[PDB]
């Protein structure tokens, strides 16, 4: 629905919102960290929640806006195939991606890309995908899943192979 | 903040030496009969918690240098707003994530940390 | 090395590798990545001495703490003290043929470094250039309509090309290395200063420092996953 | 405590600032204070 | 390689249509979908037939 | 926590603090070595205070 | 009419790409870099060890390409033939020598890959493609190598002449490293790697630098590699590290170093202590100091210089790379990211087949010289570079 894209867009708006005052607040130097975790540790965990906490209301509001004459939902409600984050990913937001844990690092020095400027902690620097897979990516955002889906291809190889010699 | 002293014939480096009758600190060489007398009685120091080099990198170039982000953040000297800003450049796990300003027309460095011990940078 | 690392935006394609063991390991180059043959540096040596560069023999640090230390192929060669004069002639010279197109030149500002190289394997891609000014207001790209239609009237014809392209500085060739010293546009528009609800959402140029722009963010992809048609809809694996 | 400024000033007790230096550095490591070795961080949870 | 005879899909002869779609763009220069539906092919899958082709034999004759 | 103090938010911090292993190294700001010859008085304007308590 | 300033919009990048691909095609890397080994790497190897003990190469030919026949003998020969016949699409090499007394000509077969410069099929037009049988669509950049084609796989390895600094793990006792790989372009491909290390770890007690020269046993101490080169004073030593009189804490940081050395006060010295560490009990004083002369002189950092003036130059370089090993160590620089694209090379047709002709070329070369040697007193093996290729 044309409501519930607005909805979802405010959705993913008030989350980049919410991380630009934990940013300026760090930037400051009014963050807190608590125990035993860095400043820095202390600011990506919190707006890695915010992200993906929207991701998350976001993809809820696309369920719940289908109808049941919906085919994705007449799977999902079968159990047949597919789950939420598809449907959250296909049309609400496919949303933060990660190598190792962690947000899209600086490969280039204090960069992640040469189209971002130095020092750039923001979203879609750090490879949050706001898109939905209907929608299309951005070319960063392409590259940055590329990335996050590589690590699961590798990740899986080495899995079957760790598998196989356990299981014998 | 020490410094450092050299041989002022051999430039060699300078090594402390007590003037055990008269209570004073000296530097001696090791290679030449040199000595001169300190001028302070700090001879070692080793910060923990260190801030040498927050600020590396300013240079008289440095707002040519199109990666670095600006902002329009007015500086305490000239009053101007044409800055440049980065992040600590130490390179530490345990790093703030305060910002430094570098004034272009001045090149008055300033920062957006709110609890700010430091005079220098 | 199995992962698809930043610097490999333009290069490798970050989607062609093989299942298994060679995954992340066998790559396949972009669509316009290139490969260095290597050049010779004399030229470009003998041309820094020209233009100031004072030799390490002469060099006396506690006396000239400012300067700019510059390398040419690995080697320290000795010390500039107005590196910006001596990087606006060195891109002028290689934006016009005098220095080869294929080397690559870095200043690093903070770093009070400026390296160059001239060596082969190195891996390249061209993007356009982006030139404050005009006279015209803004920065704009160096490219403009009459520079395509020679193109075109060329294509037709079947003399205007790619070199002519590389002759007048309008386009140039970046390696990763030097990637990290500028700024690109990812299109045209981003040079200019009520949206579709259909559309994907981009973030706008919050960048009046663009020194380049992307020619198109589909070359970033190699052969294979140029024939997919919307990959940019597709789940990564 | 009340002091304002926290300061431990040590001397020992000759070529004098080896020991010195290699002291300092027993200060500063293998110098427990409270806890148990071993155990780097503790972090509460409900 | 060369037209094929007929839609894949209903049967159409369509095998007879080549050489005229090609004359209706180059000698009367209509848009690829007036010319199709000029050769009345009008359901998509015929229309995909002659519109997707792609005339092989045409290098292939130019070997000796 | 030991059966009663188990929802003293403050008693479980103090148990944080009798296990944490904890050196001069985590509360140091700097060290520092001076020639201070007279252990009576003092070079350092600051201890005077210090030294005056002995 | 449109204005010829205009900007230019997105579509009108496809013009310039169209334009980036009628010119280079599809497979420049390929063909770029083996027009460059034809037209100039070949003819540099040659002037390498161009004269023996006397013997000198100069210019070099490459014919198009040709067979050695069963019988009827010697053709021109185009690659669908060769594929056919499981031949080998090559062209052979003639050197320019010259005897001279101190106490044409074919060499080989370089097989050549399609669309260079050499290759018949370079200049060819649409029609001239179909005669010959080739598919005006084909874009070569392989080899035909007895009948079957073959293409070489660009391989990715570090560049050289790169420093870089690395973090070690915990249980070692050097805490920081900088290397680098020290190598040429004109020489050989000799590849010395110097390393820099900072041992004893975070608060150990003197943490000191040394370092791994070729040849020799020991770690030396740097400022006794800075004594070997001329550079004596503590003062100008440290002046070649640190750049910057009030970084107290690098200075700090490198007084055990002049501990270190503080036993060795001039160059001399300093080079018999290295020359000692490289040559057996019984080696004379003068040759000692002389071999530590010439590993500097020439296997330690040639990629700066391998011939005599050339000592302050090597210095200064020691002194950066000591200069970046502290500048991590002092937690002011990350250690060196060792999967940046940019620091990579790959290496394609040309440096592969300059690898292997270099090589190869050396044996003929030596060949040569037992034409010569066992001479108590035109006889060339040609086939050994054919066949080295080929195989
Ligand atoms: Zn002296
Ligand atoms: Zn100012
Ligand atoms: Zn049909």
């Amino acid at each position: 629905d044309g409501p519930t894209m607005r909805e979802i867009t405010e959705t993913i708006a008030e989350a980049k919102k919410k991380v630009l005052d934990v940013t300026k607040e760090a930037q400051a130097n009014l963050l807190t960290a608590k125990h035993g975790m860095t400043l820095r540790e202390s600011f990506e965990d919190n707006v890695v929640r915010f992200l993906n906490e929207a991701r998350d209301k976001a993809g809820r509001l696309a369920e719940v806006n289908l109808k049941d004459l919906n085919n994705v939902k007449q799977m999902v409600m079968a159990g047949s195939k597919g789950s939420f984050i598809n449907i959250a990913q296909m049309s609400a937001c496919v949303g933060q991606q990660s190598v190792e844990g962690k947000r899209i690092a600086f490969g280039f020095v204090d960069r992640t890309l040469p189209h971002f400027s130095k020092d750039d902690y923001s979203p879609e620097s750090k490879g949050f995908v706001e898109n939905s897979y209907l929608r299309g990516l951005t070319p960063q955002e392409f590259f940055f899943h590329a990335m996050g889906g590589r690590e699961g291809l590798i990740d899986t190889a080495v899995k079957t192979a760790e598998t196989g010699y356990i299981q014998r | 903040m020490t410094t450092f002293r050299f041989c002022r014939d051999c430039n060699n480096m300078l090594y402390p030496r007590e003037d055990k009758e008269n209570n004073r600190l000296l530097f001696e060489c090791r290679t030449c009969s040199y000595v001169e007398e300190a001028g302070s009685p700090l001879v070692y120091r080793h910060e923990l918690i260190t801030n040498i080099g927050e600020t590396a990198g300013v240079v008289q170039d440095i707002g040519s240098d199109p990666t670095l982000p600006r902002s329009d953040r007015e500086c305490p000297k000239c009053h101007s707003r044409e800055n440049v800003f980065f992040q600590s450049q130490q390179r530490r796990k345990d790093t703030s994530m305060v910002l430094f300003f570098v004034c272009l027309s001045c090149s008055h460095i300033f920062t957006s940390d709110q609890k700010n011990k430091r005079t220098q940078f | 090395p199995r992962q698809l690392h930043n610097t490999h935006w333009g290069l490798v394609c970050p989607a062609e590798t093989p299942e298994g063991q060679a995954c992340g390991l066998v790559k396949n180059l972009s669509l316009m990545s290139c490969i260095s043959v290597g050049t010779d540096p004399m030229p470009i040596i003998t041309f820094l001495s020209e233009w100031g560069m004072e030799p390490l023999e002469d060099y006396v640090p506690h006396q000239s703490p400012d300067a700019t230390r510059v390398f040419v192929n690995g080697v320290w060669h000795g010390v500039h003290r107005n590196p910006a004069r001596l990087m606006e002639t060195l891109r002028t010279l290689r934006r016009k043929g005098d220095i080869n197109p294929e080397v690559s030149m870095i200043r690093d500002i903070r770093e009070k470094e400026l390296k160059i190289f001239t060596d082969a394997g190195r891996v390249y891609r061209p993007l356009f250039i982006v030139e404050d000014d005009e006279s015209l207001g803004h920065k704009e790209l160096k490219v403009r309509k009459g520079h395509i239609a020679k193109l075109m009237a060329t294509e037709y014809q079947d003399e205007y090309t790619w070199s002519s392209l590389l002759n007048e500085g309008l386009v140039e060739y970046i390696d990763a290395e030097e990637e990290e010293s500028i700024l690109i546009a990812m299109q045209p528009e981003d040079l200019e200063p009520d949206v579709d609800p259909a559309k994907r959402i981009r973030v706008s140029h919050h960048a009046t420092t663009f020194t380049h722009c992307e020619i198109h963010p589909s070359m970033i992809l190699g052969v294979a996953a140029s024939i997919i048609p919307f990959p940019d809809h597709n789940q990564s694996p | 405590d009340n002091d304002e400024k926290l300061i431990i000033r040590c001397r020992v007790v000759a070529e004098e600032d080896h020991m010195l230096k290699k002291i300092e550095n027993t200060m500063l490591e293998n110098i427990t204070l409270r806890g148990v070795e071993n155990i780097e961080r503790v972090v509460m949870m409900k | 390689m060369i037209v094929p005879v007929r839609c894949f899909s209903c049967g159409k002869v369509v095998g007879d249509k080549w050489e005229s779609y090609l004359n209706l763009l180059q000698e009367d220069e209509l848009d690829e979908g007036t010319a199709l539906s000029r050769l009345g092919l009008k359901r998509y899958c015929c229309r995909r037939m002659i519109l997707t082709h792609v005339d092989l034999i045409e290098k292939f004759l130019r070997y000796n | 926590l030991e059966p009663g103090h188990a929802a003293d938010q403050e008693q479980a911090k103090l148990i944080r603090s009798a296990i944490e292993h904890t050196t001069l190294k985590s509360v140091t700001i700097a060290s520092e070595i001076y020639y201070d010859p007279d252990p009576r008085s003092t070079v350092i304007p600051e201890d005077e205070e210090i030294i005056q308590l002995h | 009419f449109e204005d010829e300033s205009a900007p230019i919009t997105a579509e009108d990048s496809w013009a310039v790409i169209s334009a980036f691909f009628r010119e280079k095609g599809l497979v420049s890397q390929q063909l770029d870099s083996f027009n460059q080994f034809v037209d100039y790497t070949l003819q540099d190897i040659i002037c390498e060890d161009s004269t023996l003990i006397e013997i000198s190469f100069g210019k070099i030919y490459v014919t198009k390409p040709m067979v050695n026949e069963s019988d009827g003998v010697t053709h021109a020969l185009y690659p669908q033939e060769a594929r056919l016949r499981n031949l080998t699409y090559s062209s052979g090499l003639f050197v320019d020598v010259k005897k001279r007394t101190y106490e044409k000509v074919f060499i080989g077969r370089l097989p050549i890959m399609l669309r260079s410069k050499n290759c018949y099929l370079s200049e060819a037009t649409e029609s001239d493609l179909y005669k010959l049988k080739e598919c005006p669509f084909d874009m070569g950049g392989y080899f035909i190598i007895n009948g079957s084609e073959k293409v070489l796989i660009a391989q990715e390895r570090s560049a050289g002449n790169i420093v870089q600094v690395f973090k070690k793990a915990a249980p070692s006792p050097i805490s920081h490293v900088a290397e680098i790989r020290s190598a040429l372009e004109k020489g050989s491909r000799f590849i010395s790697t110097l390393q820099v290390k900072l041992y004893g770890r975070e608060g150990s007690s003197a943490r000191t630098i040394k370092a791994t020269l070729p040849y020799i046993k020991q770690d030396i101490p740097i400022v006794i590699i800075f004594r070997a080169l001329g550079i004596i004073p503590d003062g100008e030593i440290l002046e070649h590290i640190c750049y910057d009189v009030n970084d107290w804490q690098m200075l700090e940081m490198l007084k055990p170093c002049v501990e270190d050395g503080f036993v060795i006060q001039d160059r001399e010295t300093a080079l018999d202590f290295i020359g000692r560490r490289g040559t057996a009990l019984g080696i004379k004083k003068e040759k000692r100091i002389q071999y530590a002369k010439d590993i500097l002189q020439k296997e330690f950092l040639p990629h700066i210089t391998q011939l005599e003036g050339f000592e302050s130059r090597k210095a200064f370089f020691l002194g950066y790379m000591i200069n970046r090993l502290l500048l991590c160590a002092l937690d002011r620089k990350d250690q060196d990211d060792r999967d940046h694209f940019g620091k990579k090379r790959l290496d394609l047709a040309g440096p592969l087949l300059a690898q292997l002709f270099k090589t190869l070329f050396k044996k003929l070369t030596k060949d040569i010289f037992r034409y010569m040697q066992r001479t108590v007193e035109l006889a060339i093996n040609a086939k050994t570079i054919t066949s080295g290729l080929k195989y």
